[PDB]
Protein backbone atom coordinates (compact mmCIF):
# COMPACT_ATOMS: atom_id res chain seq x y z
CA UNK A 1 0.00 0.00 0.00
CA UNK A 2 1.48 3.31 -1.11
CA UNK A 3 0.96 6.55 0.79
CA UNK A 4 -1.61 7.94 -1.65
CA UNK A 5 -3.33 4.55 -1.58
CA UNK A 6 -3.51 4.80 2.22
CA UNK A 7 -4.75 8.41 2.20
CA UNK A 8 -7.59 7.49 -0.18
CA UNK A 9 -8.90 4.94 2.34
CA UNK A 10 -8.40 6.42 5.80
CA UNK A 11 -9.32 9.82 7.22
CA UNK A 12 -6.95 12.78 7.34
CA UNK A 13 -6.44 12.55 11.11
CA UNK A 14 -5.68 8.82 11.05
CA UNK A 15 -3.10 9.42 8.33
CA UNK A 16 -1.55 12.41 10.07
CA UNK A 17 -1.24 10.65 13.43
CA UNK A 18 0.98 7.90 12.01
CA UNK A 19 3.21 9.85 9.59
CA UNK A 20 4.56 12.11 12.39
CA UNK A 21 8.69 7.43 7.54
CA UNK A 22 9.98 7.06 3.95
CA UNK A 23 6.41 6.96 2.51
CA UNK A 24 5.77 3.39 3.69
CA UNK A 25 4.00 1.80 6.64
CA UNK A 26 6.76 0.15 8.68
CA UNK A 27 5.34 -1.84 11.60
CA UNK A 28 7.83 -3.44 13.96
CA UNK A 29 7.68 -6.94 15.42
CA UNK A 30 6.45 -6.16 18.95
CA UNK A 31 3.86 -3.60 17.98
CA UNK A 32 0.49 -5.25 17.31
CA UNK A 33 -1.77 -7.67 19.17
CA UNK A 34 -4.37 -9.66 17.22
CA UNK A 35 -7.78 -9.78 18.93
CA UNK A 36 -10.72 -11.60 17.40
CA UNK A 37 -14.20 -10.09 17.45
CA UNK A 38 -17.44 -10.15 15.47
CA UNK A 39 -17.30 -8.77 11.94
CA UNK A 40 -18.92 -5.34 12.15
CA UNK A 41 -18.52 -2.07 10.30
CA UNK A 42 -16.23 0.53 11.84
CA UNK A 43 -18.77 3.33 12.35
CA UNK A 44 -21.18 1.03 14.21
CA UNK A 45 -18.40 -0.21 16.51
CA UNK A 46 -17.28 3.37 17.14
CA UNK A 47 -20.90 4.36 17.83
CA UNK A 48 -21.31 1.61 20.43
CA UNK A 49 -17.99 2.54 22.05
CA UNK A 50 -19.02 6.21 22.13
CA UNK A 51 -22.35 5.26 23.72
CA UNK A 52 -20.81 3.14 26.48
CA UNK A 53 -18.10 5.75 27.09
CA UNK A 54 -20.65 8.54 27.50
CA UNK A 55 -22.70 6.34 29.81
CA UNK A 56 -19.56 5.62 31.86
CA UNK A 57 -18.20 9.19 32.01
CA UNK A 58 -21.52 10.77 33.06
CA UNK A 59 -21.30 10.44 36.91
CA UNK A 60 -17.53 10.58 37.30
CA UNK A 61 -16.73 13.65 35.15
CA UNK A 62 -19.68 15.51 33.60
CA UNK A 63 -17.81 18.48 32.09
CA UNK A 64 -16.01 16.15 29.67
CA UNK A 65 -19.35 14.92 28.27
CA UNK A 66 -20.74 17.90 26.22
CA UNK A 67 -17.38 18.32 24.46
CA UNK A 68 -17.58 14.74 23.13
CA UNK A 69 -20.99 14.75 21.38
CA UNK A 70 -19.81 16.31 18.07
CA UNK A 71 -17.05 13.70 18.04
CA UNK A 72 -19.72 11.11 18.81
CA UNK A 73 -22.10 12.38 16.13
CA UNK A 74 -19.36 12.47 13.48
CA UNK A 75 -19.13 8.66 13.85
CA UNK A 76 -22.83 7.98 13.18
CA UNK A 77 -24.01 5.93 10.20
CA UNK A 78 -27.46 7.52 10.21
CA UNK A 79 -28.76 9.39 7.13
CA UNK A 80 -29.69 12.37 9.36
CA UNK A 81 -26.02 12.97 10.25
CA UNK A 82 -25.37 15.70 7.66
CA UNK A 83 -28.30 17.67 9.10
CA UNK A 84 -27.30 17.20 12.76
CA UNK A 85 -23.74 18.36 12.09
CA UNK A 86 -24.80 21.60 10.39
CA UNK A 87 -27.36 22.11 13.17
CA UNK A 88 -24.51 21.84 15.69
CA UNK A 89 -22.43 24.29 13.63
CA UNK A 90 -25.31 26.79 13.44
CA UNK A 91 -25.98 26.50 17.18
CA UNK A 92 -22.30 27.03 18.01
CA UNK A 93 -22.13 30.00 15.62
CA UNK A 94 -25.22 31.56 17.22
CA UNK A 95 -23.84 30.92 20.72
CA UNK A 96 -20.45 32.49 20.01
CA UNK A 97 -22.19 35.35 18.18
CA UNK A 98 -24.36 36.11 21.22
CA UNK A 99 -21.31 35.80 23.49
CA UNK A 100 -19.19 38.21 21.44
CA UNK A 101 -22.19 40.55 21.17
CA UNK A 102 -22.80 40.64 24.94
CA UNK A 103 -19.10 40.71 26.01
CA UNK A 104 -18.63 44.55 25.82
CA UNK A 105 -21.44 44.99 28.36
CA UNK A 106 -19.78 42.40 30.61
CA UNK A 107 -16.35 44.05 30.49
CA UNK A 108 -18.03 47.44 31.04
CA UNK A 109 -19.71 46.08 34.18
CA UNK A 110 -16.36 44.61 35.31
CA UNK A 111 -14.46 47.89 34.88
CA UNK A 112 -17.30 49.82 36.53
CA UNK A 113 -17.32 47.53 39.56
CA UNK A 114 -13.53 47.90 39.79
CA UNK A 115 -13.93 51.69 39.75
CA UNK A 116 -16.63 51.47 42.45
CA UNK A 117 -14.44 49.35 44.70
CA UNK A 118 -11.56 51.83 44.19
CA UNK A 119 -13.87 54.75 44.96
CA UNK A 120 -14.66 53.04 48.27
CA UNK A 121 -10.90 52.95 49.01
CA UNK A 122 -10.40 56.66 48.38
CA UNK A 123 -13.62 57.51 50.26
CA UNK A 124 -12.64 55.63 53.42
CA UNK A 125 -9.07 56.95 53.24
CA UNK A 126 -10.35 60.52 52.96
CA UNK A 127 -12.69 59.96 55.92
CA UNK A 128 -9.80 58.58 57.98
CA UNK A 129 -7.64 61.56 57.00
CA UNK A 130 -10.27 64.16 57.93
CA UNK B 1 -20.94 -19.67 11.86
CA UNK B 2 -22.57 -17.46 9.20
CA UNK B 3 -23.71 -14.81 11.66
CA UNK B 4 -20.70 -15.27 13.95
CA UNK B 5 -18.17 -14.34 11.26
CA UNK B 6 -15.00 -13.35 13.10
CA UNK B 7 -12.80 -10.44 12.10
CA UNK B 8 -9.42 -9.62 13.62
CA UNK B 9 -8.79 -6.18 15.08
CA UNK B 10 -5.35 -4.90 15.98
CA UNK B 11 -4.36 -3.48 19.35
CA UNK B 12 -1.24 -1.48 20.25
CA UNK B 13 1.45 -3.06 22.38
CA UNK B 14 3.03 0.23 23.45
CA UNK B 15 1.23 3.57 23.73
CA UNK B 16 2.90 4.92 20.58
CA UNK B 17 1.68 2.03 18.40
CA UNK B 18 -1.97 3.14 18.68
CA UNK B 19 -1.66 5.62 15.80
CA UNK B 20 -0.35 2.67 13.81
CA UNK B 21 -3.07 0.23 14.89
CA UNK B 22 -6.04 2.58 14.46
CA UNK B 23 -4.57 3.23 11.02
CA UNK B 24 -4.35 -0.47 10.13
CA UNK B 25 -7.81 -1.30 11.50
CA UNK B 26 -9.05 1.36 9.08
CA UNK B 27 -7.08 -0.28 6.27
CA UNK B 28 -8.36 -3.79 6.99
CA UNK B 29 -11.95 -2.65 6.42
CA UNK B 30 -11.49 -2.71 2.64
CA UNK B 31 -10.32 -6.30 3.14
CA UNK B 32 -13.25 -7.05 5.46
CA UNK B 33 -16.20 -5.52 3.60
CA UNK B 34 -15.29 -6.83 0.16
CA UNK B 35 -17.69 -9.26 -1.48
CA UNK B 36 -15.38 -12.30 -1.51
CA UNK B 37 -14.70 -12.29 2.25
CA UNK B 38 -17.93 -13.88 3.51
CA UNK B 39 -17.99 -16.33 0.58
CA UNK B 40 -14.42 -17.46 1.28
CA UNK B 41 -15.07 -17.77 5.01
CA UNK B 42 -18.26 -19.82 4.59
CA UNK B 43 -16.59 -22.05 1.97
CA UNK B 44 -13.68 -22.42 4.42
CA UNK B 45 -15.97 -23.47 7.27
CA UNK B 46 -17.87 -25.89 5.02
CA UNK B 47 -14.60 -27.48 3.89
CA UNK B 48 -13.34 -27.63 7.49
CA UNK B 49 -16.55 -29.28 8.69
CA UNK B 50 -17.30 -31.71 5.84
CA UNK B 51 -13.67 -32.67 5.33
CA UNK B 52 -10.62 -31.71 7.32
CA UNK B 53 -8.94 -29.10 5.13
CA UNK B 54 -9.45 -25.37 4.93
CA UNK B 55 -7.45 -23.49 2.29
CA UNK B 56 -7.68 -19.73 1.72
CA UNK B 57 -5.39 -17.86 -0.66
CA UNK B 58 -4.70 -14.13 -0.82
CA UNK B 59 -3.63 -11.92 -3.71
CA UNK B 60 -2.31 -8.39 -4.11
CA UNK B 61 -3.86 -7.53 -7.49
CA UNK B 62 -3.62 -3.91 -8.71
CA UNK B 63 -5.92 -3.21 -11.62
CA UNK B 64 -5.51 0.12 -13.43
CA UNK B 65 -5.60 3.25 -11.22
CA UNK B 66 -2.82 2.54 -8.68
CA UNK B 67 -5.43 0.71 -6.57
CA UNK B 68 -3.79 -2.12 -4.64
CA UNK B 69 -6.32 -4.63 -3.34
CA UNK B 70 -6.09 -7.83 -1.32
CA UNK B 71 -8.26 -10.46 -2.98
CA UNK B 72 -9.28 -13.49 -0.92
CA UNK B 73 -10.35 -16.82 -2.40
CA UNK B 74 -11.22 -20.13 -0.75
CA UNK B 75 -9.65 -23.02 -2.65
CA UNK B 76 -11.42 -26.34 -3.23
CA UNK B 77 -9.39 -28.73 -1.05
CA UNK B 78 -9.57 -31.72 -3.39
CA UNK B 79 -7.63 -29.72 -6.01
CA UNK B 80 -4.88 -28.90 -3.52
CA UNK B 81 -1.89 -31.08 -2.63
CA UNK B 82 0.20 -30.42 0.48
CA UNK B 83 3.75 -31.64 1.09
CA UNK B 84 3.63 -35.13 2.59
CA UNK B 85 6.42 -34.33 5.06
CA UNK B 86 4.30 -31.82 7.02
CA UNK B 87 2.65 -33.60 9.94
CA UNK B 88 1.06 -30.83 12.02
CA UNK B 89 -2.12 -28.86 11.60
CA UNK B 90 -1.92 -25.44 9.86
CA UNK B 91 0.79 -26.93 7.52
CA UNK B 92 3.50 -24.56 8.73
CA UNK B 93 6.48 -26.87 8.14
CA UNK B 94 5.50 -27.49 4.52
CA UNK B 95 7.98 -27.02 1.69
CA UNK B 96 5.59 -27.08 -1.27
CA UNK B 97 1.92 -26.59 -2.12
CA UNK B 98 0.44 -27.82 -5.39
CA UNK B 99 -2.90 -26.83 -6.90
CA UNK B 100 -4.25 -28.54 -10.02
CA UNK B 101 -6.24 -25.98 -12.01
CA UNK B 102 -8.46 -26.03 -15.05
CA UNK B 103 -7.59 -23.02 -17.22
CA UNK B 104 -9.46 -21.82 -20.29
CA UNK B 105 -7.64 -20.86 -23.49
CA UNK B 106 -7.82 -17.06 -23.35
CA UNK B 107 -7.11 -17.09 -19.61
CA UNK B 108 -3.99 -19.10 -20.45
CA UNK B 109 -3.10 -16.48 -23.06
CA UNK B 110 -3.52 -13.73 -20.46
CA UNK B 111 -1.63 -15.75 -17.84
CA UNK B 112 1.45 -16.08 -20.06
CA UNK B 113 2.18 -15.04 -23.62
CA UNK B 114 2.15 -17.11 -26.79
CA UNK B 115 5.95 -17.48 -26.90
CA UNK B 116 5.82 -20.66 -24.78
CA UNK B 117 4.01 -23.80 -25.93
CA UNK B 118 0.78 -24.80 -24.18
CA UNK B 119 -0.49 -28.39 -24.05
CA UNK B 120 -4.23 -27.89 -24.46
CA UNK B 121 -7.03 -30.43 -24.26
CA UNK B 122 -9.89 -31.07 -26.69
CA UNK B 123 -12.64 -31.95 -24.22
CA UNK B 124 -15.54 -30.68 -26.32
CA UNK B 125 -14.50 -27.73 -28.53
CA UNK B 126 -12.79 -25.12 -26.36
CA UNK B 127 -9.14 -26.19 -25.75
CA UNK B 128 -8.92 -26.07 -21.97
CA UNK B 129 -5.64 -26.86 -20.21
CA UNK B 130 -4.71 -28.58 -16.94
CA UNK B 131 -2.03 -26.50 -15.20
CA UNK B 132 -0.37 -27.37 -11.89
CA UNK B 133 0.69 -24.32 -9.89
CA UNK B 134 3.37 -25.20 -7.35
CA UNK B 135 4.67 -22.97 -4.56
CA UNK B 136 8.09 -24.01 -3.27
CA UNK B 137 9.87 -22.84 -0.12
CA UNK B 138 13.58 -22.43 -0.85
CA UNK B 139 16.15 -20.46 1.12
CA UNK B 140 18.20 -17.96 -0.84
CA UNK B 141 21.99 -17.65 -0.79
CA UNK B 142 22.28 -13.86 -1.01
CA UNK B 143 20.09 -13.43 2.04
CA UNK B 144 19.83 -16.38 4.43
CA UNK B 145 16.02 -16.43 4.60
CA UNK B 146 13.34 -18.63 3.05
CA UNK B 147 11.38 -17.37 0.05
CA UNK B 148 8.47 -18.89 -1.83
CA UNK B 149 8.67 -19.31 -5.61
CA UNK B 150 5.91 -20.10 -8.10
CA UNK B 151 6.11 -22.65 -10.92
CA UNK B 152 3.22 -23.00 -13.34
CA UNK B 153 3.87 -26.29 -15.09
CA UNK B 154 2.13 -29.18 -16.80
CA UNK B 155 2.75 -32.89 -16.44
CA UNK B 156 4.50 -34.43 -19.50
CA UNK B 157 4.98 -30.95 -21.00
CA UNK B 158 7.43 -29.18 -18.72
CA UNK B 159 7.45 -25.81 -16.99
CA UNK B 160 5.26 -23.07 -18.46
CA UNK B 161 6.37 -20.18 -16.25
CA UNK B 162 8.85 -19.97 -13.38
CA UNK B 163 8.98 -16.92 -11.11
CA UNK B 164 10.97 -16.55 -7.89
CA UNK B 165 9.82 -14.48 -4.91
CA UNK B 166 6.76 -12.95 -6.61
CA UNK B 167 5.44 -11.09 -3.57
CA UNK B 168 8.29 -8.74 -2.39
CA UNK B 169 8.63 -10.71 0.89
CA UNK B 170 8.75 -14.38 -0.10
CA UNK B 171 5.40 -15.14 1.51
CA UNK B 172 3.24 -18.10 0.55
CA UNK B 173 -0.26 -16.91 -0.43
CA UNK B 174 -1.95 -20.02 1.00
CA UNK B 175 -3.28 -20.33 4.53
CA UNK B 176 -4.12 -23.94 5.34
CA UNK B 177 -5.54 -25.55 8.46
CA UNK B 178 -6.31 -29.21 9.09
CA UNK B 179 -9.02 -30.21 11.54
CA UNK B 180 -8.31 -33.54 13.32
CA UNK B 181 -4.97 -34.69 12.05
CA UNK B 182 -4.40 -38.33 13.00
CA UNK B 183 -1.92 -41.16 12.53
CA UNK B 184 -0.74 -41.90 8.96
CA UNK B 185 -0.98 -38.09 8.43
CA UNK B 186 -4.55 -37.68 7.19
CA UNK B 187 -7.30 -35.17 7.90
CA UNK B 188 -10.21 -36.83 9.70
CA UNK B 189 -13.00 -34.24 9.63
CA UNK B 190 -16.43 -34.45 11.18
CA UNK B 191 -17.56 -36.92 8.51
CA UNK B 192 -15.93 -40.14 9.70
CA UNK B 193 -17.25 -40.25 13.26
CA UNK B 194 -20.85 -39.54 12.16
CA UNK B 195 -20.72 -41.67 8.98
CA UNK B 196 -21.71 -45.08 10.53
CA UNK B 197 -24.75 -43.51 12.21
CA UNK B 198 -25.84 -42.17 8.80
CA UNK B 199 -25.22 -45.58 7.22
CA UNK B 200 -27.28 -47.32 9.90
CA UNK B 201 -30.06 -44.75 9.47
CA UNK C 1 16.33 -9.89 26.57
CA UNK C 2 18.61 -6.90 26.06
CA UNK C 3 17.72 -3.40 27.23
CA UNK C 4 16.82 -2.13 23.76
CA UNK C 5 14.80 -5.32 23.24
CA UNK C 6 12.90 -4.55 26.45
CA UNK C 7 12.33 -0.89 25.57
CA UNK C 8 10.85 -1.86 22.20
CA UNK C 9 8.16 -3.93 23.95
CA UNK C 10 7.18 -2.05 27.10
CA UNK C 11 6.19 1.57 27.65
CA UNK C 12 8.62 4.31 28.67
CA UNK C 13 7.26 4.54 32.23
CA UNK C 14 7.43 0.78 32.82
CA UNK C 15 11.04 0.78 31.64
CA UNK C 16 11.99 3.84 33.69
CA UNK C 17 10.43 2.52 36.90
CA UNK C 18 12.65 -0.58 36.93
CA UNK C 19 16.00 0.83 35.75
CA UNK C 20 16.18 3.31 38.67
CA UNK C 21 21.40 -2.31 36.79
CA UNK C 22 24.16 -3.27 34.30
CA UNK C 23 21.72 -3.25 31.34
CA UNK C 24 20.10 -6.56 32.32
CA UNK C 25 16.95 -7.58 34.16
CA UNK C 26 18.17 -9.19 37.40
CA UNK C 27 15.28 -10.64 39.41
CA UNK C 28 16.12 -12.12 42.79
CA UNK C 29 14.80 -15.37 44.25
CA UNK C 30 12.19 -14.02 46.68
CA UNK C 31 10.75 -11.39 44.39
CA UNK C 32 7.89 -12.82 42.31
CA UNK C 33 4.71 -14.76 43.02
CA UNK C 34 3.08 -16.76 40.22
CA UNK C 35 -0.71 -16.35 40.07
CA UNK C 36 -2.82 -18.10 37.45
CA UNK C 37 -5.66 -16.30 35.70
CA UNK C 38 -7.56 -16.33 32.43
CA UNK C 39 -5.59 -15.45 29.31
CA UNK C 40 -6.62 -11.90 28.45
CA UNK C 41 -4.94 -8.95 26.78
CA UNK C 42 -3.30 -6.37 29.04
CA UNK C 43 -5.36 -3.32 28.05
CA UNK C 44 -8.66 -5.14 28.69
CA UNK C 45 -7.49 -6.29 32.13
CA UNK C 46 -6.31 -2.77 32.95
CA UNK C 47 -9.65 -1.39 31.73
CA UNK C 48 -11.61 -3.73 34.01
CA UNK C 49 -9.35 -2.88 36.95
CA UNK C 50 -9.77 0.84 36.25
CA UNK C 51 -13.56 0.41 36.11
CA UNK C 52 -13.80 -1.46 39.42
CA UNK C 53 -11.36 0.96 41.06
CA UNK C 54 -13.38 4.00 39.98
CA UNK C 55 -16.56 2.31 41.18
CA UNK C 56 -14.89 1.60 44.53
CA UNK C 57 -13.28 5.02 45.05
CA UNK C 58 -16.44 7.01 44.25
CA UNK C 59 -18.10 7.18 47.74
CA UNK C 60 -14.98 7.04 49.89
CA UNK C 61 -12.85 9.71 48.17
CA UNK C 62 -14.42 11.60 45.26
CA UNK C 63 -11.67 14.17 44.61
CA UNK C 64 -9.29 11.39 43.54
CA UNK C 65 -11.72 10.29 40.80
CA UNK C 66 -11.55 13.07 38.12
CA UNK C 67 -7.73 12.96 38.17
CA UNK C 68 -7.79 9.27 37.18
CA UNK C 69 -9.93 9.35 34.02
CA UNK C 70 -7.14 10.35 31.57
CA UNK C 71 -5.08 7.52 33.07
CA UNK C 72 -8.13 5.30 32.65
CA UNK C 73 -8.77 6.40 29.07
CA UNK C 74 -5.13 5.90 28.08
CA UNK C 75 -5.64 2.17 28.79
CA UNK C 76 -8.64 1.73 26.47
CA UNK C 77 -8.56 -0.58 23.45
CA UNK C 78 -11.35 1.29 21.68
CA UNK C 79 -10.78 2.85 18.23
CA UNK C 80 -12.21 6.16 19.50
CA UNK C 81 -9.35 6.56 22.00
CA UNK C 82 -7.18 8.84 19.86
CA UNK C 83 -10.13 11.23 19.55
CA UNK C 84 -11.05 11.17 23.26
CA UNK C 85 -7.46 11.92 24.31
CA UNK C 86 -7.14 14.98 22.07
CA UNK C 87 -10.61 16.08 23.22
CA UNK C 88 -9.34 15.90 26.82
CA UNK C 89 -6.22 17.87 25.84
CA UNK C 90 -8.28 20.56 24.09
CA UNK C 91 -10.67 20.83 27.06
CA UNK C 92 -7.77 21.14 29.52
CA UNK C 93 -6.08 23.74 27.30
CA UNK C 94 -9.31 25.76 27.09
CA UNK C 95 -9.85 25.48 30.85
CA UNK C 96 -6.33 26.63 31.75
CA UNK C 97 -6.59 29.37 29.10
CA UNK C 98 -9.80 30.71 30.65
CA UNK C 99 -8.25 30.43 34.13
CA UNK C 100 -5.10 32.36 33.18
CA UNK C 101 -7.26 34.89 31.32
CA UNK C 102 -9.55 35.54 34.31
CA UNK C 103 -6.82 35.43 37.02
CA UNK C 104 -5.78 39.15 36.80
CA UNK C 105 -9.36 40.17 37.63
CA UNK C 106 -9.34 37.76 40.59
CA UNK C 107 -6.06 39.08 42.01
CA UNK C 108 -7.30 42.64 41.43
CA UNK C 109 -10.43 41.86 43.46
CA UNK C 110 -8.25 40.27 46.17
CA UNK C 111 -5.93 43.29 46.47
CA UNK C 112 -8.91 45.66 46.39
CA UNK C 113 -10.67 43.80 49.20
CA UNK C 114 -7.42 43.87 51.20
CA UNK C 115 -7.22 47.64 50.70
CA UNK C 116 -10.87 48.02 51.76
CA UNK C 117 -10.31 46.03 54.94
CA UNK C 118 -7.21 48.16 55.70
CA UNK C 119 -9.19 51.35 55.04
CA UNK C 120 -11.67 50.17 57.67
CA UNK C 121 -8.74 49.85 60.14
CA UNK C 122 -7.50 53.38 59.55
CA UNK C 123 -11.07 54.75 59.58
CA UNK C 124 -11.96 53.23 62.95
CA UNK C 125 -8.58 54.19 64.42
CA UNK C 126 -9.06 57.80 63.29
CA UNK C 127 -12.57 57.84 64.78
CA UNK C 128 -11.21 56.50 68.08
CA UNK C 129 -8.45 59.12 68.04
CA UNK C 130 -10.81 62.04 67.40
CA UNK D 1 -10.25 -25.90 28.30
CA UNK D 2 -10.12 -23.93 25.02
CA UNK D 3 -11.90 -20.89 26.42
CA UNK D 4 -10.41 -21.31 29.91
CA UNK D 5 -6.81 -20.96 28.71
CA UNK D 6 -4.77 -20.02 31.78
CA UNK D 7 -1.98 -17.47 31.74
CA UNK D 8 0.37 -16.76 34.64
CA UNK D 9 0.72 -13.22 35.95
CA UNK D 10 3.47 -12.13 38.31
CA UNK D 11 2.96 -10.38 41.62
CA UNK D 12 5.53 -8.55 43.76
CA UNK D 13 6.65 -10.07 47.04
CA UNK D 14 7.99 -6.81 48.49
CA UNK D 15 6.76 -3.32 47.61
CA UNK D 16 9.89 -2.55 45.56
CA UNK D 17 9.44 -5.59 43.29
CA UNK D 18 6.28 -4.14 41.69
CA UNK D 19 8.26 -2.10 39.14
CA UNK D 20 9.91 -5.39 38.26
CA UNK D 21 6.69 -7.42 38.07
CA UNK D 22 4.64 -4.90 36.09
CA UNK D 23 7.62 -4.84 33.75
CA UNK D 24 7.71 -8.62 33.35
CA UNK D 25 3.94 -8.96 32.94
CA UNK D 26 4.36 -6.55 30.03
CA UNK D 27 7.17 -8.72 28.65
CA UNK D 28 5.23 -11.98 28.93
CA UNK D 29 2.52 -10.61 26.61
CA UNK D 30 4.69 -11.21 23.54
CA UNK D 31 4.97 -14.79 24.81
CA UNK D 32 1.22 -14.97 25.47
CA UNK D 33 -0.25 -13.44 22.32
CA UNK D 34 1.97 -15.28 19.85
CA UNK D 35 0.30 -17.68 17.44
CA UNK D 36 1.90 -20.89 18.75
CA UNK D 37 0.73 -20.44 22.36
CA UNK D 38 -2.90 -21.57 22.03
CA UNK D 39 -1.92 -24.37 19.63
CA UNK D 40 0.70 -25.70 22.03
CA UNK D 41 -1.66 -25.45 25.01
CA UNK D 42 -4.53 -27.25 23.26
CA UNK D 43 -2.16 -29.94 21.94
CA UNK D 44 -0.82 -30.24 25.51
CA UNK D 45 -4.30 -30.70 26.97
CA UNK D 46 -5.24 -33.23 24.28
CA UNK D 47 -2.08 -35.23 24.98
CA UNK D 48 -2.70 -35.01 28.75
CA UNK D 49 -6.29 -36.20 28.36
CA UNK D 50 -5.95 -38.91 25.70
CA UNK D 51 -2.68 -40.24 27.07
CA UNK D 52 -0.82 -39.29 30.20
CA UNK D 53 2.04 -37.16 28.92
CA UNK D 54 2.21 -33.46 28.21
CA UNK D 55 5.47 -32.13 26.73
CA UNK D 56 6.06 -28.47 25.84
CA UNK D 57 9.43 -27.14 24.72
CA UNK D 58 10.64 -23.54 24.64
CA UNK D 59 13.23 -21.84 22.47
CA UNK D 60 15.07 -18.52 22.49
CA UNK D 61 15.42 -17.98 18.73
CA UNK D 62 16.72 -14.60 17.51
CA UNK D 63 16.17 -14.09 13.82
CA UNK D 64 17.84 -11.07 12.18
CA UNK D 65 17.17 -7.68 13.83
CA UNK D 66 18.30 -8.29 17.44
CA UNK D 67 14.78 -9.59 18.16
Amino acid sequence: FTKEQVFKIVDKKLGDRYFKDDNKIRPLKFDLILKSQLKTESRDEKWYNWNELLKILAPIRPDLVPSLVPLMLNDMDSPITNDVLEAIQNANALQQQNAEANAPYNQQIQALQIQKLQAEIMELQAKAHK
Amino acid sequence: KIESISEIRLSPKQEEDRALSDLLNSLLQVFIQQENYDKSMIERDKNLLIGGLGVIQLWVSQDKDKNVEIEIKAIKPESFVIDYFSTDKNALDARRFHKMLEVSEQEALLLFGDSVIVNYSNVNHERIASVIESWYKEYNEETQSYEWNRYLWNRNTGIYKSEKKPFKNGACPFIVSKLYTDELNNYYGLFRDIKPMQDFI
